């Protein structure tokens, strides 16, 4: 999803 | 050294939770962990073979979220790495790209940094946005 989210 | 498999999945949940929570520092050293564990995993298997490529696609994700710890602390030189290694195998990962474009920005690579961004767009268009910002920040550096 987001690019700053992790996984 | 292979009853740890198990702990991987969870070393991974507590990462994620840390890096949610603001402790990103310490969720990068969970990640950093989990990857250990795979990669030790997947010198006991042979390079190609099914059980190296499932061990090694377990890997990718992990990997790129402890590049995403990595950028937000700053330190750009193994996110330009790690995101390019992901990329010579796997060359349609769009969070690659992206963290590797922000990399690239950071330490003035405008060119490659655009050349990453193109990709990220030429893959997942939903994400003009947030990749048009990035550019226009670059952009703005690259006017002097």
């Amino acid at each position: 999803s987001r690019m700053e989210e992790v996984d | 050294a292979e009853e740890k498999a198990k702990a991987v999945p969870l070393i991974h949940q507590e990462g994620n939770r840390l890096y949610r929570e603001g402790h990103v520092k310490e969720a990068a050293a969970k990640y950093y962990d989990a990857i250990a564990c795979l990669k030790n995993l997947q010198m006991k298997e042979q390079p190609g073979s099914p059980e190296w490529i499932q061990l090694d696609q377990q890997i990718t994700p992990l990997l790129l979220n402890y590049c995403q710890c990595k950028l937000v602390v700053e330190e750009y030189y193994e996110v330009l790495d790690h995101c390019s290694s992901i990329l010579n195998k796997y060359d349609d990962n769009v969070k690659a790209y992206f963290k590797r474009g922000k990399a690239h920005a950071a330490v003035w690579n405008a060119q490659e940094a655009q050349a990453d961004f193109a990709k990220v767009l030429e893959l997942d268009p939903a994400l003009a946005p947030v990749v048009s910002r990035e550019l226009q920040a670059l952009e703005a550096r690259i006017r002097q």
